[PDB]
């Protein structure tokens, strides 16, 4: 969903504390300016992802105190009470697998990881005493039992099979919850796709970092050595080949962003449409939710995503 | 008014415990509004308002009323 | 420079021109004459005195 | 005036078709700037008058014929222009 | 119906008359290809290195060996000025091109037909929208039922009666604290216990929270009449 | 809802009546 919020500082990246290399820069007129608003932006889109994504309620939706849940067990997608900060089981795991003075800045996203478990709570706690309906309008709470009795009559199975069923249903659904924190557990690589975004975002930087200890065909790399060996007028030739290679390095960061800006976009987007879909509503479209027949699905917290438990017939 | 956050030193901004929603967003869940003798603010980003849903197994709600409702889209 | 025709052919690289609307060049006006005004050359010094 | 020249003016060069135009500059200015601090007027040196710089006119050249196994007929559309050369 | 529906388009012709920022999502692209066309002119104002940014200057000055070396700036530095150019209006444009898939994506599902999908064509069950046009975008008024006043009533799985469990065929089972009726889950029209509109499947055993009542049979007073 | 250096503005294919008239 959401990418690392970078602001470069054009400044201090190609001229370090030099009033003479800070004046040559001027120069080469709006590019500094330019890069910065372009990062600008792509910080604030990252927030929109989220806005546009893991927030689908107007309305915060708790559970009652008397669990009754058909058979089901909850325990493990709810957020625990007990835990410093809230979070559920799932949720627990899910953060724990995934996780400079040059002038680049790292800007706090504005939206905290405990208010995605709100957002998360609330769409949780929604399905289970309002099923379908909070989604599509006001709350009307119903009977989880026929909730999933209208969910099998959506799909093409009368709701007969859950009534004389429902206890091999609620095994088979528990069992499932088990075989995923089993699985979250042991492998830490379902959750790849969201170490790929942070290994890049990784590279980005470092490789940035690493063009300051290029001569870009300078002499030296250093400012200060320049300045404090050739005369000013000589001083002009060297800085400017080193102002030069660190412009163009800029330029490859920036746009390796945009770029990576609009893959994160295409992804927050289907994100946003799967929530309403698959987890507000039910899904008829084939294989969007996920393999079978869909019935509902349960939103958890990642960092920098989000995850899906689709149950499906 | 010089307080502290996550995101860094705000001067010129009172903290406000009561939770409202987010006017101009700062970071960290923290947002500013121009309120009440009017002076900017700081707060925390209100979720909305908490709705406990009542559930019981022989309760169920069926609307006795509707409302047709326009909703405006753009796209470029 | 034979006509639009060899133009179009000159832009594709190719000796067939498929159909369609192709921008061969790009037309410009240029100047007539060279227009010179500047201030006036009076306030000369006695010099031929 | 109303003319495509190379016109240079005291120390000010450019090309484009002078004409009289409704803009005043104060008694010490002598040429105005757009948006883009590019010169779209300029005051006589000699007389007092203001002349307004529009660009020659210029443009792309499209051809619109159809395949080769057709006609070898053209259509030239000469864009952002008017008829000029022709 | 006629009366919610056409006080719904009066206050979007006042909230599009009042409100200016609603099309803003529009106004951005002029504003960002404004930016992106100031920028670009105002490069050629700009040294690069040279002397000056006047061609014909450096020409004028400098012999021809050393213009070549101010001018090769030049030519350098507005050269990169249009590969910024080129690269943000090709990025951008593919951010409209997913917009325009979208807007096409929309016309068919929610203009032409009729969505099932949530939330696809805006908030509520969606029956129709109406496209209008909009400089540079598309604008889409979407109607859509939206449920408003609820009331809480008393629910059963199931019904009994002969010893065999009934289950509605459509709708719920719902009770006012006497009778049991059927109705349907987005608006409330009692209806009466009947054959027709139960379906009879297993006992009266296995359902858990099933309750007793009366299933009326229209045959009954047919047979006997 | 609402230059001479060589930047043109090409006219759209469909003119804002047509559009309309879709």
């Amino acid at each position: 969903v959401s990418m690392t919020k970078t602001s470069v500082d054009c400044t201090m990246y190609i001229c370090g504390d030099s009033t003479e290399c800070s004046n040559l820069l001027l120069q080469y007129g709006s590019f500094c300016t330019q890069l910065n608003r372009a990062l600008t932006g792509i910080a604030v889109e990252q927030d929109k992802n989220t806005q546009e994504v893991f927030a689908q309620v107007k309305q915060i939706y708790k559970t009652p105190p008397i669990k009754d849940f058909g058979g089901f067990n909850f325990s493990q997608i709810l957020p625990d009470p007990s835990k410093p900060s809230k979070r559920s089981f799932i949720e627990d795991l899910l953060f724990n697998k995934v996780t400079k003075f040059n002038g680049l800045t790292v800007l706090p996203p504005l939206l905290t990881d405990e208010m995605i478990a709100q957002y998360t709570s609330a769409l949780l706690a929604g399905t289970i005493t309002s099923g379908w309906t909070f989604g599509a309008g006001a709350a009307l709470q119903i009977p989880f039992a026929m909730q999933m009795a209208y969910r099998f009559n959506g799909i093409g199975v009368t709701q007969n099979v859950l009534y004389e069923n429902q206890k091999l249903i609620a095994n088979q659904f528990n069992s499932a919850i088990g075989k995923i924190q089993d699985s979250l557990s042991s492998t830490a690589s379902a959750l790849g796709k969201l170490q790929d975004v942070v290994n890049q975002n990784a590279q980005a930087l470092n490789t940035l970092v690493k063009q300051l200890s290029s001569n870009f065909g300078a002499i030296s790399s250093v400012l200060n050595d320049i300045l404090s060996r050739l005369d000013p007028p000589e001083a002009e030739v060297q800085i400017d080949r080193l102002i030069t290679g660190r412009l163009q390095s800029l330029q490859t960061y920036v746009t390796q962003q945009l770029i990576r800006a609009a893959e994160i976009r295409a992804s927050a987007n289907l994100a946003a449409t799967k929530m309403s879909e698959c987890v507000l509503g039910q899904s008829k479209r084939v294989d969007f939710c996920g393999k079978g027949y869909h019935l509902m699905s349960f939103p958890q917290s990642a960092p920098h995503g989000v995850v899906f438990l689709h149950v499906t017939y | 008014n010089v307080f502290q956050t996550r995101a860094g030193c705000l001067i010129g901004a009172e903290h406000v415990n009561n939770s409202y929603e987010c006017d101009i967003p700062i970071g960290a869940g923290i947002c500013a509004s121009y309120q009440t003798s009017q002076s900017i603010i700081a707060y925390t980003m209100s979720l909305g308002a908490e709705n406990s849903v009542a559930y019981s197994n022989n309760s169920i709600a069926i609307p006795t009323n509707f409302t047709i409702s326009v909703t405006t889209e753009i796209l470029p | 420079a034979l006509d639009p025709l060899s133009e179009t052919k000159c832009t594709l690289k190719s000796f067939t021109v498929e159909k369609g609307i192709y921008q061969t060049s790009n037309f410009r006006v240029q100047p007539t004459e060279s227009i010179v005004r500047f201030p006036n050359i009076t306030n000369l010094c006695p010099f031929g005195e | 005036k109303n003319k495509c020249v190379n016109f240079n003016f005291n120390g000010l060069t450019g090309t484009g078709v002078l004409t009289e135009s409704n803009k005043k500059f104060l008694p010490f200015q002598q040429f105005g700037r757009d948006i883009a601090d590019t010169t779209d007027a300029v005051r006589d040196p000699q007389t007092l008058e203001i002349l307004d710089i529009t660009p020659c006119s210029f443009g792309g050249v499209s051809v619109i014929t159809p395949g080769t196994n057709t006609s070898n007929q053209v259509a030239v559309l000469y864009q952002g222009v008017n008829c000029t050369e022709v | 119906i006629a009366n919610q529906f056409n006080s719904a388009i009066g206050k979007i012709q006042d909230s599009l008359s009042s409100t200016a920022s609603a099309l803003g999502k529009l106004q951005d692209v002029v504003n960002q290809n404004a930016q992106a066309l100031n920028t670009l002119v105002k490069q050629l104002s700009s040294n690069f290195g040279a002397i000056s940014s006047v061609l014909n200057d450096i020409l004028s000055r400098l012999d021809p060996p050393e213009a070549e070396v101010q001018i090769d700036r030049l030519i350098t530095g507005r050269l990169q000025s249009l590969q910024t150019y080129v690269t943000q209006q090709l990025i951008r444009a593919a951010e409209i091109r997913a917009s325009a898939n979208l807007a096409a994506t929309k016309m068919s599902e929610c203009v032409l037909g009729q969505s099932k999908r949530v939330d696809f064509c805006g908030k509520g069950y969606h029956l129709m929208s109406f496209p209008q046009s909009a400089p540079h975008g598309v604008v889409f008024l979407h109607v859509t039922y939206v449920p408003a006043q609820e009331k809480n009533f008393t629910t059963a799985p199931a019904i009994c009666h002969d010893g065999k469990a009934h289950f509605p065929r459509e709708g719920v089972f719902v009770s006012n604290g006497t009778h049991w009726f059927v109705t349907q889950r987005n608006f409330y029209e009692p209806q009466i216990i009947t054959t027709d509109n139960t379906f009879v499947s297993g006992n009266c055993d296995v359902v858990i929270g099933i309750v007793n009542n009366t299933v009326y049979d229209p045959l009954q007073p047919e047979l006997d009449s």
